[PDB]
């Protein structure tokens, strides 16, 4: 422990003549206005050390602060009672209830999972929306990626997609410098579900430190490591405004001056962006899988910024969000073209969902396709839509974009019934007029 | 107060100044430097020597001079008496200084008080009893600081709970004299009907509250396309000169709210001229006879010939005020001109930091500042036994370069805003009225806001998302009629664009230099979208009924002058005929109908 | 037949009034806008890079004013 | 003074043994050759001090240069008798004459006007211009640039402007003005010689002229002067003051060049990120003094590169400045008189000088009117170019002549020809007249029925 500090640079913090030192430990300091705070040791180099703090390092004076220094890394104190309850940013309780008994104690950054212990999930879970458990399979145990936009309603898309979803599933969520708004949202979906109570998450806000959120997601993910290594049950994970998060470790990278990419992320990042990852699969000998889903907001919309790009390239598939479909006034915004699923294999087939799954499925993408190219011939060219295999593309489009994208968030629907759906919707297009359809998939529903 | 801890300046350049041999200096800490005695903010530190960001010209200071540091954060003044003053960036007085000081000019090192403490006001004790026990936030007494809002609320200093002791008897006063005392844990502590409040930390409220109330923006477009309500976030990003002032001067102008924070960023000192000329001779018409916008608004002034740190504090003390006034109990709103030099300024002094920069020159903590910005705001009850529930709008102008999304600032703030509103160069250009894209702007607080415009039984939503199905419909035939030709297209869609310059020329454009168009009411834009709605469905229906629309438009000359007479209208009175007007449309229409028959 | 003739010659003609100063204008204006914002981004990593260059040849100097003082 | 200097690196200077510095400090450079040069202190740390010069440190000795600092801070020899005679960018005489005796020695850095001393913009001037009387109105102290392209007749509208200026302005004592010209052409040097001559102001006015054969400090160094002399004769002089500054294309890209010589980090488009401050230094001190006589009125030119009106000098000029009055290359090559784009220029304060009391109550209404007729007739020009002239509507057709006509006529008046603001207002009205009854959507009904002959 140090209580003389060599210089502060914003909010990393310097000090000198410092011994036993330990790198990404856990720190509590005491400042000058009486206030207490935990943070995390950046690095340790020669005489000299340097840690950061995660709640700020405003308001403080060098010679009245003082900090203790545990000479070890940051250890969460996992519990199972911490069903229905809530935690802040830095874990301790906002639901206004006292500190839960702890179970067990451990790090917050998660366990490198087995190459040989590793399990591929087939599992299929019901996303309750007609465009969602069809176009991209929802999997318990996969990772789908989600990038939205500014002003784009990802949080009550997300809401919807939990509520409608539910051995029931626990959820466990992870804010990073979440709005307040969306807190209050998403507060209000929980409660109007009525599942609030077998979910729990660490609440970062806006207003609190956004710094101190970059734990919390990790809080959250050992959270996960601990429902699914333990409890054995099925478990979701997702981490809230992504976008924030990278903004901060691009905040934290850029002080230390190091060697800055695009968007002033970090060097190493190709490590970083995996722990966003390395909250989900299973394991062999468990009963329950974990599945991270994180959600984050691409840059002016554009998913070429390096956030969307590396969510895209990390994990398999993404849900993409169009901001025309969504300023069209239909529902769910779920644009065919970019949005894909890579469980979507294992999912579809007969003894999963159906025969007619994956055949519908690549029909649909055709059919999109199609529809799109003959969208921008009906832009360029007249109203007359280039003769007849793009009239029928556009027109199938057109009504695909009017019925089968939009299900509704309050509504949910099987698999089956969007399959009915798309059944009755495909009937517009020609048998012969689906090159992705075999000849068994063209007799499979004639009624 | 002879303390004397001093350190000694050592590097400087330009705005940012180096001082070493002071360790007691915390971060961001109010500091004394220069021979002038300057106040200023430290930033950094390194080893012996920390870095403090000046918040004012260090032109002329030398090496050598003294910079004393006072160890608390930055701080001000809350209470009554600031109310239609103008505060500077040092939250000094500014038609004070300019007296004082018996110069036009701005002088260096000044020190000025922010009230008066010579100023005089009547306060009575406000039903609450010597000897009860009171805490933070609750109001001590009740000050009448102008001619419309009165009683305002001296409250009572942060971190204090305990019992009430001495409370003096109500009666004339000043902001230097205390007005109670209070007995608690802590021993004795005196307590004035000022309270002073960090401007790093918002003043606190009790919880924070869902807002359904509306709050009335007196334009169409900005109440109905994007919504914004009381305590919702509203960006109105706009060009260079684009009427962004024009929008902010309009808007914390007919705004329906309480009181107005203006804080000033980098702005023309002949807007806060023209502001400071036009203020006083316009007063409110509504309750509390005799009462003028100057007196029921605060304005801070940042200058852009002022120092580059002045704007982000005067726009932190803006938001300071503004907090203590959502922590007063009333709705508020926070009017910024010019954001961007308060982020630009951030890029100039990360800058010259020394630290690396990412996109538009600006560091990586502009979000942190944003996202805090905007959700400070809000619709929440404050503390204190008064129980009352209070209301803060912030209302921030960004001024991105050619207008492009591109830019850091229109991403920064589109991000953390629930809604955005939209200013456009291409009506601007053509001197038309207010210009908003429909293709853009938009909001997500649009549906709270039709549940609150139902309180009133009009059809926000409905209305609204007809006039866009008539306007995105309208612009693709534009695309298409553009494509090929006004030949190759059908009634129905000739209707939708016809439909759609009705709607531009009469609706959404509206001369606010205008005796009558200058603010429309609730109940007139309803009215307007009603009596269009229904003049739409009649000529819809006309034209199912086998008729030309070329031909229904040529006896439909009358309705159609009606149509666009509907903006000048009158005052409160003869709605009636209005709404009279829209059924004797209705029944020209049944007329013409008789009329082709034959 | 020559009427049709006619009309469709028209249409062609239509076609050639909005490939002339419509869509070529068009294109010309969003090449030159995306040049632009390429350009300028291109310029904003580069002055990342040449501060990150220059960073590591004052550190480097600080080495070297390390070495001189050892030497001292 | 210290005779000691350490480094030189470019066009800088760094000096040593010396204490107590100021921040943009006067400093004479006496170097080896004898030469003395004038140069401002950059930054000042412990015993170490760095200064940059104005002269260049082209053909300068280490250890042989000698140096002595005035201390203080940027200093003019302001006078009374600087009207009438020329001044160079470094203030050295051009006009060949005696030594001027300085009034009084005050700071060109220049002093920001304090906001409630900040009186608001009133009255109204005759340009001799319709386009700057009619479309947008020009206020008497207030602050409004011009906009051209190079090649342009930037230097000869301007000319126009400063010519037909304290002529016109009397029918709203003559006016006297005040040039300035950064790191100019000679030809331009020439051209506003002989239009300074020939207006016969130059007795009554000052200039202040930095070749562009000098160097960039006297460049930036020229707006400051310029700044110091209009502000002491609108304060001071208690006398109505014209500022008419130009070339601030080439004081950017001098700006870009001090900002690049110190390798610091830019902010867009390559130049300095204090850039709308350091432009807002000079922009926002013109307005009107309460209690104080005299005003001074800001009429700058700019060049946009490539005649590019998206280009970050003028939204940067926009961004400072409040309003601008364009020049578009698409009417200067038309053949017509003076190209003024009605579309991208705007007036600070239009609703100032308009309505009655003022001059008219057939101002305002009027300009919003030709101004939605004249684009209506620019939109109608595009869709007649696009489909044909048989499939445009009628408002497009008489719409087109009335912009074709508002520009061949109402546009095209002259330079040397100083039109009276009711001769703008009278064929207006007549320009106004060509359009239909229903033509005018944004003209009353009491200013439709009084205009009709």
């Amino acid at each position: 422990n140090y209580n003389t500090v060599s210089g502060v640079n914003g909010p990393l913090v310097i000090l000198e003549k410092v011994k036993f030192p330990r790198y990404n430990e856990i720190v509590n300091l005491t400042l000058p206005d009486g206030t207490v705070r935990q943070g995390q040791v950046l690095e340790i180099r020669g005489d000299r050390a340097i840690v950061q703090v995660f709640e700020g390092t405003s308001g403080i004076d060098v010679k009245k602060t003082t900090v203790e220094f545990t000479g070890e890394s940051l250890r969460i104190p996992v519990s199972e009672d911490m069903l229905g309850r809530i935690f802040d940013g830095s874990g301790r309780p906002i639901d206004n209830g006292p500190k839960v008994f702890a179970e067990d104690y451990l790090d917050i950054n998660g366990s490198p999972i087995n190459p040989y212990a590793r399990i591929y999930p087939e599992e299929m879970i019901s996303t309750g929306v007609s465009a969602i458990d069809t176009m991209n399979s929802i999997a318990r145990g996969q990772k789908i990626p989600i990038f939205s936009a500014s002003g784009l309603p990802h949080n009550e898309i997300a809401a919807q997609i939990c509520r409608q979803a539910g051995e029931n599933f626990s959820i466990v969520f992870a804010a990073m410098g979440v709005n307040l708004e969306t807190a209050r949202f998403f507060k209000q979906d929980f409660e109007e579900n009525g599942s609030l109570e077998r979910t729990s998450l660490f609440l970062n806000l806006a207003n609190d430190p956004t710094i101190e959120r970059i734990i919390t997601p990790r809080l959250a993910l050992t959270t996960a490591e601990y429902l699914a290594y333990q409890t054995e049950r099925h478990v979701l994970t997702i981490l809230t405004d992504m976008s924030s998060y990278a903004d901060a470790l691009r905040e934290v990278s850029a002080a230390r001056e190091e060697v800055p990419g695009r968007r002033g992320y970090p060097g190493y990042m190709y490590t970083d962006l995996s722990t966003i990852y390395e909250r989900a699969g299973r394991v062999e000998g468990r009963n329950g899988s974990i599945t991270q889903i994180p959600i984050l907001t691409m840059p002016n919309d554009d998913i070429t910024h390096p956030i969307p790009d590396l969510t895209g390239y990390i994990t398999e598939g993404q849900i993409f969000v169009d901001r025309q479909l969504h300023n069209k006034g239909i529902y769910p915004p779920i644009n065919v073209l970019p949005s894909l699923s890579r469980l979507m294999k294992s999912a579809i087939g007969e003894g999963m969902t159906r025969k007619d799954h994956g055949d519908v499925s690549n029909q649909l993408y055709a059919k999109y396709a199609i529809g799109k190219d003959a969208a921008a011939m009906k832009a360029v060219v007249g109203e007359e839509a280039l003769s007849i295999e793009d009239k029928l593309s556009l027109e199938f489009l057109e009504k695909f974009e009017k019925t089968f994208i939009t299900q509704g968030a309050y509504e949910d629907r099987t698999v089956f019934e969007s399959l009915d759906q798309a059944w009755s919707l495909l009937r517009i297009y020609p048998k012969e007029m689906l090159n992705r359809i075999s000849p068994k998939i063209l007799d499979e529903f004639y009624d | 107060h002879a303390e004397s801890e001093y350190g000694a300046i050592y590097s400087v350049s330009g705005p940012v100044v180096i001082a070493e041999n002071m360790i007691g200096c915390a971060m961001y800490e109010l500091v004394k430097v220069g021979h002038d005695n300057l106040v200023g903010e430290v930033i950094r530190i390194d080893g012996d020597k920390a870095t403090i960001q000046v918040y004012e010209e260090t032109a002329g200071l030398t090496v050598g001079d003294p910079v004393l540091r006072t160890g608390k954060p930055l701080s001000v003044e809350l209470g009554p008496g600031l109310m239609e003053t103008i505060y500077d960036g040092i939250q000094r007085p500014l038609k004070a200084i300019k007296e004082e000081s018996q110069s036009i000019y701005i002088p260096r090192g000044i020190d000025t008080p922010a009230l008066d403490r010579t100023i005089k006001w009547q306060f009575t004790p406000g039903k609450f009893q010597v000897g009860d026990h009171i805490s933070g936030g609750d109001i001590y007494g009740s000050v009448f600081e102008n001619s419309l809002i009165s009683s305002h609320k001296i409250l009572l200093p942060p971190r204090s709970r305990g019992t009430i002791t001495w409370i003096a008897p109500a009666g004339e006063y000043t902001l230097d004299e205390k007005i109670l005392e209070v007995e608690f844990d802590g021993k004795k502590s005196d307590f004035t009907l000022y309270h002073t409040w960090p401007v790093r930390v918002p003043r606190p409220v009790t919880e924070k509250l869902s807002a359904d109330y509306p709050l009335l923006t007196g334009q169409r477009v900005l109440d109905a396309l994007f919504p914004c309500v009381q305590g919702g976030t509203t960006c109105i990003p706009g060009a260079f000169g684009c009427g962004k002032t024009v929008i902010s001067q309009s808007l914390s102008k007919y705004s329906n709210s309480d009181a107005i924070i203006y804080v000033g960023c980098g702005e023309r000192g002949n807007e806060m001229a023209e502001v400071l000329m036009e203020f006083p001779e316009l007063y409110t018409e509504m309750s509390g006879t005799k009462e003028p916008i100057m007196k029921r608004t605060t304005l801070v002034a940042n200058t852009s010939n002022m120092p580059v740190a002045a704007r982000e504090a005067s726009i932190y003390t803006g938001i300071t005020l503004a907090e203590y006034f959502r922590d007063q109990g009333k709705n508020v709103s926070m009017i910024a001109d010019s954001s961007s030099r308060w982020a630009e300024a951030l890029r100039e002094i990360s800058g010259r930091l020394g630290e690396m920069p990412a996109d538009q020159g600006f560091p990586a903590y502009l979000g942190a500042k944003l996202a805090s910005f905007y959700e400070r705001a809000g619709k929440a009850v404050a503390l204190g036994s008064p129980d009352r529930t209070g209301s803060v709008s912030i209302v921030a102008a960004v001024s991105p370069a050619g207008g492009d999304f591109s830019d850091p600032v229109t991403t920064a703030t589109l991000g953390i805003t629930q809604v955005f509103w939209g200013l456009d160069k291409k009506l601007a250009q053509r001197k038309h009225f207010p210009s908003i894209n429909t293709s853009v702007s938009y909001s997500k607080y649009t549906n709270v806001l039709n549940k609150f415009y139902d309180s009133n039984y009009p059809e926000f939503p409905v209305l609204r998302d007809r006039m866009k199905e008539i306007l995105s419909n309208a612009e693709e035939l534009e695309q298409v009629v553009q494509l090929v030709g006004k030949s190759a297209l059908s009634d129905s869609d000739k209707i939708t664009l016809d439909v759609a310059t009705l709607i531009k020329e009469d609706f959404l454009q509206q001369n606010g230099y205008s005796t009558y168009d200058a603010f429309c009411p609730i109940w007139k834009t309803f009215d307007m979208m009603r009596a269009f709605i229904s003049y739409h469905d009649e000529a819809q229906k006309a034209v199912a009924n086998g008729a030309n629309w070329s031909k229904l438009a040529d006896s439909t000359g009358d309705v159609k002058h009606a149509v666009s007479s509907s903006k000048f209208f009158e005052p409160s009175r003869g709605e009636k005929e209005v709404h009279g007007e829209f059924e004797k449309l209705l029944s020209t229409m049944q007329e013409r109908f008789a009329e082709s028959t034959d | 037949a020559f009427i049709i003739l006619d009309e469709v010659i028209k249409v062609t003609n239509r076609r050639v009034n909005a490939i002339e100063h419509v869509i070529i204008p068009r294109t010309e204006n969003t090449i030159a806008y995306i040049n632009s914002e390429l350009d300028e981004l291109d310029r904003e990593e580069f002055y990342r890079l040449k501060k990150v260059q220059e960073k590591k040849q004052n550190e480097t100097a600080k080495l070297d004013a390390e070495m001189k003082l050892k030497r001292d």
